């Protein structure tokens, strides 16, 4: 995350790191105690996925950290078959074994579509994420997070060449500074309404990173929650 | 009353003091200390309670004051004396999550996994130690980050 600011421990109870094939490649959030969620540009194909829940500084061993294997990764259906591979960029992943549910292993809150929406242009949500603190400069050691402001349609359509789907929306600072950066897909787009809070929008891509005229632009959850839904059903 | 005899040399005991013919307010006062509970055991005593034969309505609880009075409406109704329905886009219905209209056109609440409604019908309580979306380490025990 650049431009952000270190977050507490336990700050972040469905922060999710996502270890692979190099690491710390992407991140994810908890859905509940056996499926996480992350984005689809996050599975290569053939690789083993470690979740490891409760992480924070990545020097050392936080007795936190539970630790997991993916046997599972359902990508969206119509996620991208050779076109525009960030789409319905959104995957559930299936950890093995539970995790121990506790302070700081918490779900975040899946609201109906209707409202996951009216969360999200309430204006301001919060994005934290283990990655390039630099526009590709160095990773993220220790948990960062920043609040970015959703950004409308007419503006980001006009930053970038790229057809901005309905699947996606911006969310960043006009000018050049602060942003999510590579290191961080997959990571959650989060809006508390009073304590409780809620997801709106996997964090996706983006041209660069802190660059001025460039916001970062993220997953519309709003689109896929009812599909989350029923994917993570336990009864 | 204070008229018998050295009766301020003992501690006051309102049971006494107040409603056998009638007290002041200080005699009131320094017996009940929280003069909060004393500015409200007050307005229910005399001047004509304007909570008067209950204004609002659809089971609302009329709140009288010195001057005015309020209304607490419950669930499913809106306006100063609950006359008005609750319509799921006027502040949330009034619940604490989610609100739909159906089965006729009064609001209903309702909250996500994990949570349950409380028994006002528009509150929301965990019902797993560990409910959704909320920052633990803050909480714990019964703190916030200030």
């Amino acid at each position: 995350i650049v431009g952000g600011e270190n977050a507490k421990p336990g700050q972040f109870p469905w922060q999710v790191l996502l270890n692979g094939k190099i690491d710390a490649f992407c991140g994810g959030s908890i859905i509940n105690e056996k499926w996480v969620v992350t984005a689809a540009h996050c599975i290569e194909p053939g690789v083993k996925i470690t979740v490891v829940a409760g992480e924070y500084n990545t020097e050392e061993t936080e007795p936190t950290e539970q630790r997991r294997n993916v046997i599972r990764a359902i990508p969206h259906h119509s996620y991208n078959a050779t076109v525009n591979k960030y789409s319905h960029d959104i995957a559930l992943l299936e950890l093995d074994e539970p995790l121990t549910l506790n302070s700081y292993v918490t779900p975040i809150c899946i609201a109906d579509k209707e409202y996951t929406n009216i969360f999200l242009k309430f204006g301001s949500g919060y994005v934290s994420g283990w990655g390039r603190v630099f526009n590709r400069g160095r990773s993220a050691t220790i948990l960062q997070y920043l609040k970015v402001p959703l950004v409308d349609r007419a503006t980001c359509l006009r930053s970038t060449k790229f057809t901005i789907y309905s699947n996606m929306f911006c969310a960043g600072f006009h000018e050049g500074g602060k942003d999510s950066c590579q290191g961080d897909s997959g990571g959650p787009h989060v809006t508390e309404v009073e304590g409780t809070s809620f997801l709106t929008g996997i964090i996706s891509w983006g041209e660069e990173c802190a660059v001025k005229g460039k916001y970062g632009i993220y997953t519309k959850v709003s689109r896929y929650v009812n599909w989350i839904k029923e994917k993570t059903k336990l009864t | 009353y204070n008229s018998g005899k050295l009766e301020e040399f003992v501690r006051g005991n309102l049971e006494r003091e107040c409603i056998e013919e009638k007290c002041s307010f200080e005699e009131a006062r320094e017996v009940f200390e929280n003069t909060e509970k004393t500015n409200e055991f007050w307005k229910q005593y005399v001047d004509g309670d304007q909570c008067e034969p209950n204004p609002c309505l659809n089971g609302g609880l009329c709140k009288d004051d010195i001057n005015s009075y309020e209304c607490w409406c419950q669930v499913g109704f809106e306006g100063k004396n609950c006359e008005l329905d609750a319509t799921c886009n006027i502040k949330n219905g009034r619940c604490k999550q989610f609100c739909k209209t159906g089965a006729d056109s009064k609001v209903l609440c309702s909250c996500t996994t994990g949570y349950r409604l409380a028994p006002d019908q528009k509150s929301c309580k965990p019902a797993v130690p560990f409910p959704c979306g909320r920052v633990s380490v803050s909480h714990s025990p019964t703190t916030l980050t200030r």
